[PDB]
C-alpha cells in the first residue's frame, strides 16, 4: 500500500538524516 | 506543559526538504518514482499511477502539509 511505500522513502530520509 | 514539543514534527519539515526538490513541499509522482528510481528501480508509469492513487486521497496527485500530516500519522496496526 502507498501508505507503506510512502514510509519506506521516509524511513531512507531518516537514514540520511542520521547520515 | 509539552507545547514547546518538536521532537518528532522536525521529522516531517525534513521530508519537504530532503524529499522534494522543487522548492513545492508537495509529494506528487515526481517525488514519489525518484526515491524508488535510486533505491530499488523505478516501475512503470502505470504502477506509478496506481501508487499515487493509493495516497491522495483527494483526487489530485498531490500532498500537501495539511495531506502529510495526517498520512505519515495514521499508521495502520499490521506492518508490511
Ligand atoms: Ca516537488
Ligand atoms: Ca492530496
Amino acid at each position: 500500500r502507498a501508505a507503506n511505500l510512502w514510509p519506506s522513502p521516509l524511513m531512507i530520509k531518516r537514514s540520511k538524516k542520521n547520515s | 506543559a509539552d507545547q514547546l514539543t518538536e521532537e518528532q514534527i522536525a521529522e516531517f519539515k525534513e521530508a519537504f526538504s530532503l524529499f522534494d526538490k522543487d522548492g513545492d513541499g508537495t509529494i506528487t509522482t515526481k517525488e514519489l518514482g525518484t526515491v524508488m528510481r535510486s533505491l530499488g528501480q523505478n516501475p512503470t508509469e502505470a504502477e506509478l499511477q496506481d501508487m499515487i492513487n493509493e495516497v491522495d486521497a483527494d483526487g489530485n496527485g498531490t500532498i500537501d502539509f495539511p495531506e502529510f500530516l495526517t498520512m505519515m500519522a495514521r499508521k495502520m496496526k499490521d506492518t508490511d
